[PDB]
């Protein structure tokens, strides 16, 4: 099936040039565009860094641009981060998003499993304005995040997505452009909203839905997460 | 025997009083009172320039951006009609592809031809490329057409003289249609999805009952091979071009012609037909290398769609009416409004 | 005024115009010919040495070919032949013998008249096969040709007999100057059949070449 | 007498009433002639050959050339009807002698571009050259384009009008003793794209009769015009370099002190060159007029 | 055999027992459709280019 597993962690000594790898296998890798997402011990997900399919395309964070380079080689399947000059806020564990972009097309479907890395001593806003609410079983919940731009589009799609962060696993995209939903998501998770207002409905909620729920926008680059809506009991 | 052919003589000959009987007064005089839609502009408002070779066919998603297209040069072209993006481009296994059909869900797409194998390929995969789903290889001649029902029921028309209704599950033919004489070139499916119209080779059109393989009615009338067939929007009526330069419409509970849609500088045959989303306008591409656009209920020539430099041998209009899209032989789709 | 999907997705889309022209380049390149004949001819003997449509590829100095044999097609060829047109030739393989009975001559010519004063094979030129020489000239030792040719005045040899057929086949060209028939007795001796096409392919190029240029 | 020295460097300019009996004229017919059939050609080619292959490509810019030069022809006329006095200011002057260089570099360089292109797709039929897509043929084009203005700027980065006699001056093929790229420009392109041509030509004739194609009436018209294009090719620019390296051998014998011996010579290569726009004012009459299509 | 014979036979028949209306009837249902639905046919009624997902 679709699997991406990613390798190159480890203690890093500042000043460093460590170098993530990611290997790609299930699907049809040399197509789809892929994205570095790091996110540190006890904070959301950042965007790290982006290459489109044939590599005509690269775009970098701000707080890695000059630093971070990415490459892909389609012969193996292979995605490469070169990071050079690695300080203590680079911290985080790297995943290896894949995106596939074209009309009706889901992109962040799948994620990877997620490399540690440890490092020795005008952008839209996104807001949640929540941390944890308490649920019990059985019960329907309204998770709501807030944008400072406008993610609605001249195209007519606001460019809202919603991923879910089960505790010790990988992200998992759930509602993609605000209304679709993925493949695999059950019918219960629901996507709704406006410009700047935005809200996510589990209604019967059950097991499996703990964890952190993170709010992405895709209007424009650098992406911007939220900051992450826990569930607990 | 000779007491068989008597018989089926006679059967034709009452058939044909009972048409007679039937008809007290054509449409023409019906609709005269009718005010004429007046002439027709129609623009090309975009034109798909990634073919390189004659394109067979083309058929619109259930919703009324994306559509996909067919050519000689094997490959299936999936269209962003508005942004004129290409979505997907499918390699075929033979090149030879006279028919392209869109799955109602947007799921599947399905091509066939020379190869007499209709082909079912998987647009919604998890490893983020097309795949060829199914093979159906029940045809013992050139794939002329090809509709989808459903995910799991397509229904073929083929060369042998037979239209068959298949299963993409297991790959079998469920229903077999054996009424004509001569190849079937088209079909068009009833809104409703329980009948659907063939026009074969041998200058009639049979009604088919896609329930069990049955021929409810045979409608003839035509002068020559039948290449187009399309279902007025209501379901009750349906429209065939033929290669005598004429357009006939035809009405399943009349069980008889209704009009005739012929021009003396027209002589040419006509290719592909279809209506609009009210079934006011019959559009139906020639080999005078144009589009012409008919009035349904007057029979007038309302428009001419020219912007084409070869024959158009496919022609379709979206689900809401907003487009209309022409293919034709040189590699370029147009898309009218 | 593009959002990033946007400009994504238009992204693809040049990467699949760029793939579909390399795609056509690759194609372009290629000889296309349409194999007919007879049900009993040696068009399989023509294909030997290298459902529905059967295609044949073989590679000739460094020139690569594709044979379409649409033998196994029962339909009407009103309805498929234009997909044919722009091919760069058509091998059209009649049996030598086959003027005994059963007359197969006289189809082979019908459908040879057919396919050449064709609506749409204006100007594709015929490479003409006749196969089985050896058993046409056992054939012809005893049996006369006057059979398949009431109104043949000739000897009964080899030679002559072959001239006629010949010029029966090619005579049948209405279109003599827009078209160009090239007839080569097959033998089975060498590769030499494949040299023949190779030289008729190269001519039917070297004119359209001329054509494109404005030329010709 | 003479030796004006026209920038520095003594040259023998002359000024005859042969010019004005003989050149205004034919320049006019010239200029009707070739501004019609250029006219012409460049209508079907925009409204009418739609097609544009890469052949076409290369005749339509022989064709633009060949136009462009019959627009600059009047300025050269009106200075003939006199002994020349240049009565355009400067910038028509350096700007009609510019672009008549680079109109003749170019339309020989797109007709000798024509003939190797017709020996790529007669003598190698099976060649990707004879396939090549039309952007590709638009960049060749456009290269060759920079070439000619590359080898052409010089003349335009002079301020050409001296005041001979008590008339200016506007020529730029003047006799003057020491030799420089333009004279060089010249011989070349006469010289080498005469090779190439005879060259391509020859090798056409000999593969489509080895070959046996001589049959078709087609082939025999194709071969007749492979023979006439180079015919009317050397005959339009072999005079002029004729009285070029005529000039030359006496400027290298007669020590170019004296100049009445070189009266005849300047006289006659003017005439002579009056050749070279015909051979433009022609050119669209046996390329696009004469094609056996339309 | 004759099944050919027996089948087209049968065929007549079967088709032979349908029902039937007028022609005028049918007609008018057409004209009736098509006059309903005609105000939702943006090829017969030219929709501003405001709503035109074609505008450009
Ligand atoms: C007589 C002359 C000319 C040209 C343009 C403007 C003025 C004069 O023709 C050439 C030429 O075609 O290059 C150089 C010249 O001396």
């Amino acid at each position: 099936d679709v699997q991406l597993v990613e390798s190159g962690g480890g203690l890093v000594q500042p000043g460093g040039s460590r170098k993530l790898s990611c290997s790609a296998s299930g699907f049809a890798f040399s197509s789809f565009g892929m994205h570095w997402v790091r996110q540190a011990p006890e904070k959301g997900l950042e965007w790290v860094a982006y290459i489109s399919s044939g590599s005509g395309t690269i775009y970098y964070a701000d707080t890695v641009k000059g630093r971070f380079t990415i490459s892909r080689d389609d012969p193996k399947n292979t995605l490469f981060l070169q990071m050079t000059s690695l300080r203590s806020e680079d911290t985080a564990m790297y995943y290896c998003v894949r995106s596939i972009y074209y009309y009706g097309s889901s992109p962040f479907d799948f994620w990877g499993q997620g490399t540690t890395l440890t490092v020795s001593s005008s952008d839209i806003v996104m807001t949640q304005a929540t941390s944890s609410v308490p649920v019990t079983p059985g019960e329907s919940v309204s998770i709501s995040c807030r944008s400072s731009k406008s993610l609605l589009h001249s195209n007519g799609n606001t460019y809202l997505y919603w991923f879910l962060q089960r505790p010790g696993q990988s992200p998992q995209l759930l509602i993609y452009r605000m209304s679709n939903l993925a493949s695999g998501v059950p019918d219960r998770f629901s996507g709704s909203g406006s410009g700047t207002a935005f809200t996510l409905t589990i209604s019967r909620l059950e097991a499996e839905d703990v964890g952190v729920y993170y709010c992405m926008q895709h209007l424009e680059y650098p992406l911007t997460f939220g900051a992450g809506t826990k569930l607990e009991l | 025997l000779d007491q068989l052919r008597q018989e089926a003589e006679q059967l034709k000959n009452q058939i044909r009083d009972a048409r007679k009987a039937c008809a007290d007064a054509t449409l023409s005089q019906i609709t005269n009172n009718i005010d004429p839609v007046g002439r027709i502009q129609m623009r090309t408002r975009r034109t798909l320039r990634g073919h390189l070779a004659k394109i067979y066919a083309m058929h619109w998603g259930t919703d009324s951006r994306l559509l996909v297209s067919a050519s000689q040069d094997g490959k299936l072209i999936i269209w962003d009609s508005y942004t004129t993006n290409k979505v997907h481009a499918i390699p075929l296994r033979s090149s030879w592809v006279m028919t392209c059909a869109y799955a109602p869900s947007g799921n599947y797409v399905a091509c066939g031809g020379l190869d007499n194998i209709c082909s079912i390929y998987n647009l919604k995969t998890r490893e983020g490329n097309v795949r060829v789903s199914r093979e159906l290889a029940g045809h013992t001649g050139y794939l002329s057409c090809c509709r989808f029902l459903d995910d799991n029921q397509i229904v073929t028309s083929s060369g042998d003289t037979t239209c068959a209704l298949w299963d993409i599950e297991t790959g079998q033919q469920t229903t077999t249609f054996t009424g004509h004489t001569g190849d079937v070139m088209s079909l068009s499916l009833a809104p409703d999805t329980r009948l659907f119209v063939s026009g074969a080779c041998d200058a009639s059109a049979k009604l088919w009952d896609v329930r069990e393989g049955m021929c409810r009615q045979t409608f003839t009338g035509h002068e020559s091979d039948i290449n187009a067939i399309c279902f007025f929007p209501n379901g009750n009526a349906f429209a065939t071009g033929s290669d005598d330069a004429t357009c006939r419409l035809f009405d399943l509970r009349a069980d008889q012609e209704l009009m005739t849609y012929s021009h003396d500088n027209i002589i040419c045959g006509i290719t592909s037909v279809s209506f609009s989303k009210s079934g006011r306008l019959l559009l139906a591409g020639y080999d005078d290398f144009n589009c012409n656009v008919w009035d349904a209920l007057k029979a007038d020539r309302a428009g001419v769609l020219a912007g084409h430099d070869n024959r158009v041998s496919c022609l379709g209009v979206t689900d809401d009416g907003m487009a209309v899209a022409t293919g034709s032989w040189d590699s370029f789709l147009k898309i009218w409004n | 005024t593009l959002s990033a999907e946007d400009k994504a997705a238009v992204e693809r889309s040049k990467m699949i115009d760029r793939n579909l022209r390399e795609d056509g380049e690759k194609a372009a390149r290629e000889v296309k010919l349409l194999l007919l004949g007879a049900g009993e001819s040696g068009k399989s003997t023509i294909v030997k040495q290298m459902t529905g449509i059967v295609e044949t590829h073989f590679t000739f100095k460094d020139l690569h070919f594709k044979m379409f044999d649409v033998g196994a097609q029962r339909s009407e060829r009103k309805k498929w032949i234009h997909c044919f047109e722009g091919v760069t030739a058509i091998i059209f393989c009649v049996a030598l013998s086959d003027y005994d009975l059963v007359n197969r001559m006289h189809e082979s010519m019908k459908l040879f008249d057919s396919i050449c004063n064709n609506k749409w094979f204006t100007d594709t030129s015929i490479i003409l096969f006749l196969n089985k020489k050896d058993l046409f000239e056992e054939k012809i030792k005893k049996s006369p040709l006057t059979i398949c040719y009431p109104e043949y005045a000739g000897s009964n040899t080899y030679e002559e007999a072959a001239a006629y057929i010949q010029c029966q086949f090619e005579d049948l060209n209405k279109r003599k100057d827009t078209k160009e028939i090239y007839t080569h007795f097959t033998c089975s001796t060498d590769t030499k059949n494949v040299q023949f096409v190779f030289d008729a392919v190269t001519d039917v190029i070297i004119k359209n070449n001329l054509k494109d240029c404005g030329l010709f | 007498d003479h030796f004006l020295e026209i920038d520095k460097k003594n040259c023998c300019v002359f000024r005859d009433d042969f010019i004005v009996k003989v050149l205004p004229p034919v320049l006019g017919l010239e200029f009707i002639f070739g501004l019609l059939g250029n006219g012409l050609a460049l209508w079907i080619f925009c409204f009418h050959l739609k097609s544009w292959k890469s052949s076409r490509i290369f005749l339509f810019n022989l064709a633009v050339a060949d136009f462009l030069l019959i627009i600059c022809l009047p300025f050269l006329m009106d200075n003939y009807v006199r002994r020349w006095d240049w009565k355009f200011g400067d910038i028509p002057c350096r700007l009609m002698l510019f672009m008549l260089a680079m109109n003749r570099q170019g339309s020989i360089i797109f007709l000798t571009v024509v003939a190797v292109d017709r020996y790529f797709r007669v003598v190698h039929p099976h060649h990707a050259l004879n396939k090549i897509s039309n952007r590709t043929a638009a960049i060749i084009s456009c290269l060759l384009w920079g070439i000619t203005i590359g080898l052409t700027v010089h003349l335009l980065k002079k301020k050409m009008p001296i005041q001979n006699g008590g008339a200016n001056l506007c020529s730029s093929f003047s006799i003057c003793h020491t030799f420089q790229w333009h004279e060089a420009m010249f011989l070349l392109e006469f010289f080498l794209p005469l090779g190439i041509i005879l060259f391509c030509s020859a090798r056409i004739i000999w593969s489509l009769r080895q070959r046996q194609m001589d049959r078709h009436a087609k082939i025999k018209r194709a071969i007749t015009f492979i023979m006439v294009v180079a015919i009317v090719f050397v005959i339009c620019f072999l005079p002029s370099v004729v009285v070029r390296i005529r000039i030359f051998w006496l400027l290298h014998t007669s020590g170019t002190q004296n100049c009445e011996v070189y009266r005849s010579v300047d006289l006659a290569f003017f005439i002579t060159l009056s050749f070279t726009y015909m051979n433009s004012m022609l050119d669209p009459v046996v390329y696009y007029f004469s094609s056996p299509s339309f | 055999s004759i099944a050919q014979a027996r089948k087209l036979v049968e065929q007549l028949k079967m088709e032979a027992n349908i029902d039937r209306i007028k022609v005028s009837k049918a007609a008018a249902d057409l004209m009736a459709y098509c006059e309903a639905h005609a105000k939702e046919d943006p090829l017969l009624t030219p929709v501003p280019a405001s709503e035109n997902p074609f505008r450009e």
